[PDB]
RNA sequence: CAGAAGAAUCAUCGAAUCUUUGAACGCACUGCGCCUUUGGGUUCUACCAAAGGCAUGCCUGUUUGAGUGUCAUU
RNA sequence: CCCACUGUCCCUAUCUACUAUCUA
RNA sequence: GCAGAUCUUGGUGGAAGUAGCAUUCAAAUGAGAACUUUGAAGACUGAAGUGGGGAAAGGUUCCAUGUGAACAGCAGUUGGACAUGGGUUAGUCGAUCCUAAGAGAUAGGGAAGCUCCGUAUGAAAGUUGCACGAUUUUUCGUGCCUAUCGAAAGGGAAUCCGGUUAAUAUUCCGGAACCAGAAGGUGGAAUCACGGCAACGUAAAUGAAGUUGGAGACGUCGGCGGGAGCCCUGGGAAGAGUUCUCUUUUCUUUUUAACAAACCACACCCUGAAAUCGGUUUAUCCGGAGCUAGGGUAUGGUGUUUGGAAGAGUUCAGCGGCUGAAUCCGGUGCGCUCUCGACGGCCCUUGAAAAUCCAACGGAAGGUUUUCACAUCUGGUCGUACUCCUCCAAGGUGCCUCUAGUUGAUAGAACAAUGUAGAUAAGGGAAGUCGGCAAAAU
RNA sequence: AGCUAAAUAUUGGCGAGAGACCGAUAGCGAACAAGUAGAGUGAUCGAAAGAUGAAAAGAACUUUGAAAAGAGAGUUAAAUA
């Protein structure tokens, strides 16, 4: 719809009910949490063999 | 506009103040057509059948302005 | 026609934060309490408080943007402010080595008078008298506490003299209608002109500030009250035809005669009328004094009491001796001891009491508030289940916004109540 | 010409009114604002109207400030 | 240069409209 | 003190009444009609109009009534002339708002100076920048974040239909909607909601500071698909034709708006693991970065059924405004016009900005919230008449015709010579002229 | 480093009184209407135009004509005003 007439919908009619929806694709929501998780996982395990 | 298919709704949309006046109208397809005027919205009604048409005539309130065809 | 921009007008633009009045008054929080205090202004929640402040949803206060409108234009305002410029004069004196300079800007110290606060805030004398319940709680408080830091000397002398004007008032008017006994203190209640008065004084002992109150609060509502009582002291004195302010007897108060300095000089109210009680060194003479005089009696006191004692303790023209002792040498006759508990009480009923149940060493009747009004089904010291469910399960269960609730307050806390106190009863006469 | 009957298209002139502009001064060149107060209407947290205000440089004063500027402070 | 063609020419003639002319 | 100065100003002569400047019939009006009006006939533009609209510009030229003084290379009963009155109606159309290249005041610096340079620049650059607090020695502390002009073709909240004037209509009348903002109230919802493996769904389902994301918002070309209108055409109906006969024939018409309801298909998810390669475009594109296949999800371009809505409009019949009927069923195409979807190229310089709206992360705070439904109210200012770089554009075979618009351009009479233009010509055929220059030949 | 009346100047500004001046192609561009009508995108340029009679008594009325006007008439000392 147009950009004014987006406000008229409800909250529900323009996000998805999932973590970052409306925003960012699912795709991109799965690989940004796999990402994350990997990414500390890295930090855990570098701090380890550093500590 | 918007067309309604509930008898007693169109009843009670009638009993509430927003309803200013009622139209009746007869097609040639012996169908009755009640049209209620609200605030915003021409509200709609289509029956087929004559005997229920003329009970929701005198089921309708006294104090609306009703009219016959136009 | 142009696009109306979102929440620039409705409660976004009645009400007005606390932070956004304070900007807007140029004030600081300490002022804007201050002026708060002296005028009648006090927040404001609205129904949509999320749409009152511009679509957030932190918790603030609101006030109206009229009433903050209002204080733009206060001529005290300007004498806070002038307050602030003397008082930099003042550190300049002293920090240039300027003694005699000092005392000077000491002398014309800005100072504000509340006459048009107190026209504005109470247009009739009668809304005055409504709404003076308050202060003369807190001037009666304050008149016995010590003198700190915070609180001047001469505020505490004015409200010891405005306390007692007034007390003179009552016992010269008859006002007085009835007084009560709690732990709190003594609770009194008069009528003038139509309207009711209910006040609280503590016993005089020597206490402790809490140390966890402001006191700078406390330094505004006496300053509002002392004028208030001040104005309203004046018509009352008027009325009555006497000179106000009556003359200070400076040796009496100096032998601390109480109201018996002050002399009022002219420019069931007989309760106790024909009868002359007497004081022992026991009682609370500050509160035995104000009733029995306000109701005809006749008063003496010990001498160690207070000065200006009309009567002596030898003097045989006494009727009752109130005397809390529970021992008592030098018993006189005639002078029948009675406890303090058998004046109030008879104050309260309007009826002579029990002088022989009231006596020295006898038990002590309940004390009775009469503030405390009859209930509908509270207990006063002195086939058919299968229709009844049916029509108490349909309003839970049809009705829409089951504003019927409100019977699980209103009758569940007074059914208990009732309950608890009317089963007392049941458990009093099982001990007896 | 019509019409009216201290008149007057009179003189004098010390009291007033003096629309939009223009050094032109809220911002622009049909408009767009802000601040203070008051008022209205089938009628009031909305809308509207009215009145008085808001240019720049500088001078005297006032109040409020800033400074790892100059100091004082048992 | 050859061939064809034609009023360019011998040698002009005829037709049509417009122009030209007169009238208000 | 004037005869002269190609003298100055004014007035007036001969030249000189000289040079010169596609209509027809009858009727009406008028003192008067080659020029006005009506009717008939004949013609001209021929959708690229002499058509119908707008921008700029003009200013009342728009309409009605009156006049025939000055205009009229002629005249008028006539003009865009004159006189007198009338005429432009908006919450939804434009401006108003935003920014573009640039311009430009302010800060500072020049310059004798009228002034110039300078546009976040060594500016204390904050319209109430924002929040916090039982009030802080009733003298304010803590924390955070840090110009204006310039687009009536760019961006942008919201309206349609029918009717109505001598002249105005998305504006007025009648009917029907929509947008924005504002508060309470009523009903419903949660105690900071559930379901689905998932894509995601639903009547709701708080979100401070702080931090992001999206829309706005983005080149050009080609083919394909979809829809609408227009064009073509079969019937049905109506009327008007033509009709000795033939011709179930000829011509004309046959409407549904904004808006509001229910339903109606390429991207992704789930099972799946594939080449013996499959699916498939008009145009070979994708596939272990997971094909074909099966089941879903969302996006609905659209289409279906209505409401609006027949009460309107149009066309036929009548009656004296009223009453009847019909306004139907198709078929379609490399058709034209407009728009949308799915691709494929070429790019290169990989393709404005802002106003505005929405969402996410975040977790401050606590009868409360409630992005669900319903009622109630308001919408200012300015342009709007008319005239005219650009819009709309029928059919058949460069012509002809329909729709529409004119029939005016000073007229009449004669047709010698002259001039221009266009033709034909016996015999010869470039003998003409400096010469096949122009024609015919092809 | 500074101030200071009078005698002095004066095509403007507020008024005044005059003249061996000009007498409507003159005198100011403008005696009236004047920086006006008009011209030019603009800066700017820039005219022509005075006289009925003492009084409007400005020609009633009749007639011809569509009208403008004409002819009788009338007003005036005079319409050869």
């Amino acid at each position: 719809l147009r950009p004014r007439e987006f406000a008229r919908l409800s909250h529900n009619k323009k996000t998805v009910q999932r973590a970052y929806g409306g925003c960012l694709s699912a795709n991109a929501v799965k690989d940004r949490i796999v990402r994350a998780f990997l990414i500390e996982e890295q930090k855990i395990v570098k701090q380890k063999l550093k500590q | 506009p918007r067309q309604i298919s509930d008898i007693k709704q169109f009843l009670e949309i009638a009993r509430r103040k927003d309803a200013t006046s009622a139209r009746i109208k007869k097609n040639t397809n012996k169908d009755v057509k009640f049209k209620l005027r609200c605030s915003k919205y021409l509200y709609t009604l289509v029956v087929a059948d004559a005997k229920k048409a003329e009970k929701l005539r005198q089921s309708l309130p006294p104090d609306l302005t009703v009219t016959e065809v136009g | 026609a142009r696009v109306k921009q979102k929440g620039k007008a409705g409660a976004a633009r009645i009400y007005i934060t606390r932070n956004q009045a304070l900007k807007k008054l140029q004030l600081t929080l300490a002022d804007f309490r201050r002026i708060c205090i002296l005028k009648g202004v006090y927040p404001r929640e609205p129904k949509n408080k999320k749409k009152a402040n511009k679509g957030s949803t932190a918790p603030v206060t609101f006030y109206y943007t009229k009433d903050i409108q209002y204080l733009l234009h206060e001529p005290i305002v300007q004498k806070f402010r002038e307050y602030k410029v003397f008082a930099r004069k003042l550190s300049k004196a002293l920090g240039k080595g300027e003694l005699e300079t000092a005392k000077r800007l000491e002398a014309r110290k800005p100072t504000y008078s509340l006459d048009h606060i107190i026209k504005e805030r109470y247009p009739t004398f009668h809304d005055a008298l409504k709404d003076i319940d308050d202060a003369l709680s807190m001037l009666f408080l304050f008149s016995t506490m010590p003198v700190t830091d915070k609180i001047g000397a001469a505020t505490v002398a004015n409200c010891e003299r405005l306390c007692a004007e007034f007390q003179h008032y009552v016992i010269r008017s008859n006002s007085l209608r009835k007084a009560f006994l709690s732990i709190k203190g003594i609770y009194y209640q008069a009528e003038i002109f139509g309207e009711q008065i209910t006040w609280i004084v503590p016993y005089k002992f020597a206490q402790s500030v809490p140390t966890d109150v402001d006191f700078r609060i406390m330094h505004t509502f006496l300053e509002f009250y002392q004028a208030l009582m001040g104005f309203v002291n004046f018509k009352l004195y008027n009325t009555l035809g006497l000179r106000y302010p009556p003359k200070i007897d400076v040796a009496k108060s100096e032998s601390a005669a109480g109201l018996a300095a002050y002399e009022l000089e002219e420019s069931n109210t007989s309760l106790f009328s024909n009868f002359t009680f007497f004081l022992s060194r026991e009682v609370p003479r500050f509160s035995l004094e104000f009733v029995i005089r306000a109701f005809g009696g006749k008063v003496g006191w010990d001498p160690i009491l207070g000065s200006g004692s009309p009567f002596s303790e030898s003097d045989p023209v006494i009727t009752h001796h109130i005397c809390d002792r529970p021992h008592i040498s030098q018993k006189y006759e005639g002078r029948i001891y009675i406890q303090p508990q058998w004046v109030y009480d008879s104050i309260n009923k309007g009826i002579l009491e029990r002088t022989d149940l009231y006596a020295c060493g006898a038990t002590l009747p309940p004390h009775l508030s009469p503030f405390v009004k009859v209930g509908e089904n509270d207990y006063d010291p002195e086939a058919e289940e299968k229709e009844e469910k049916e029509a108490k399960e349909l309003s839970k269960m049809m009705m829409s916004n089951k504003q019927r609730k409100l019977y699980s307050k209103l009758k569940n806390e007074n059914s208990k109540n009732e309950n608890y106190n009317n089963a007392l009863r049941n458990r009093k006469r099982d001990i007896e």
